[PDB]
């Protein structure tokens, strides 16, 4: 899988912008950052959270 | 030795907002599990 | 009924769950709820908006290297 | 422990709370089960309904 991007879709402001739970959600990429083609935002606690469960389940030793 | 103090470094050493951004985007292509190792470091 | 489903409700005081707007009467908010915490607190019927979950991350962080230890 | 986030079941710790302190049940296990199955009468998107009935699966097994 190459992750073609997504593309800039804006009519009648078609890009969506509703938090969902954020980690463990696999959107194929497809984030925004606010201090199938579903988008959902990203902060960064979101962020803390999921790289720690990556080195989490990274390091099983 | 932790992690937590890593993140604020990094957008203290970076500064710009939208850099930033572009900073947890990539961080965020690496973590959902298509990034090789050499893209990362790279 | 016709009329007077709306003091079926009143004795019992306590009978219905689906939909309770009002109190006793029951014949922007998805960004409000986003701002604290995460999904928990849906389905319902600034440098000081973060130190109360780093409190949370040290906790997590030390148990995880406990455990991992 | 948890593999994944070790907050979301604190998170969960929440969930409940709040949850039993705002309507009091209309009628303390049976609060769990009513929840799955009130789900599809909203119009939530499948992935929230998918890890709605798999955080109230973690707790009552």
């Amino acid at each position: 899988k190459v992750w073609k991007k997504q593309r800039l879709i804006n009519k009648k402001n078609q890009l969506y912008y509703e938090p969902l739970q954020k980690i463990g959600y696999q959107n194929n990429g497809n984030i925004q950052i606010i201090p199938d083609f579903k988008i959902t935002q990203i902060d960064e606690n979101s962020i803390k959270y999921d790289f720690f469960d990556k080195i989490y389940k990274s390091k099983m030793v | 030795n932790e992690e937590v103090t890593f993140f604020e470094k990094a957008k203290r050493y970076i500064g710009n907002k939208h850099l930033y951004t572009e900073f947890l985007k990539i961080l965020n292509l690496y973590s959902q599990d298509i990034l090789d190792l050499d893209d990362l470091v790279e | 009924q016709s009329g007077s489903f709306l003091c079926c409700d009143t004795c019992p005081k306590s009978f219905h769950f689906l939909c309770l707007d009002p109190p006793i009467d029951p014949n922007k908010k998805i960004e409000s709820n986003f701002i604290k915490q995460n999904n928990n607190v849906k389905i319902f019927a600034t440098q000081i908006d973060e130190n109360s979950i780093k409190y949370d991350f040290f906790d997590k962080i030390y148990k995880s290297k406990m455990v991992q230890k | 422990e948890s593999p994944g986030s070790q907050s979301q079941l604190s998170e969960y710790c929440a969930g409940l709370k709040l949850y039993f302190d705002k309507c009091l049940g209309n009628m303390l296990l049976r609060l769990i089960s009513v929840l799955p199955e009130l789900i599809s009468s909203t119009t939530m998107d499948l992935q929230s309904c998918q890890l709605l009935i798999k955080q109230t699966e973690d707790f009552l097994v």
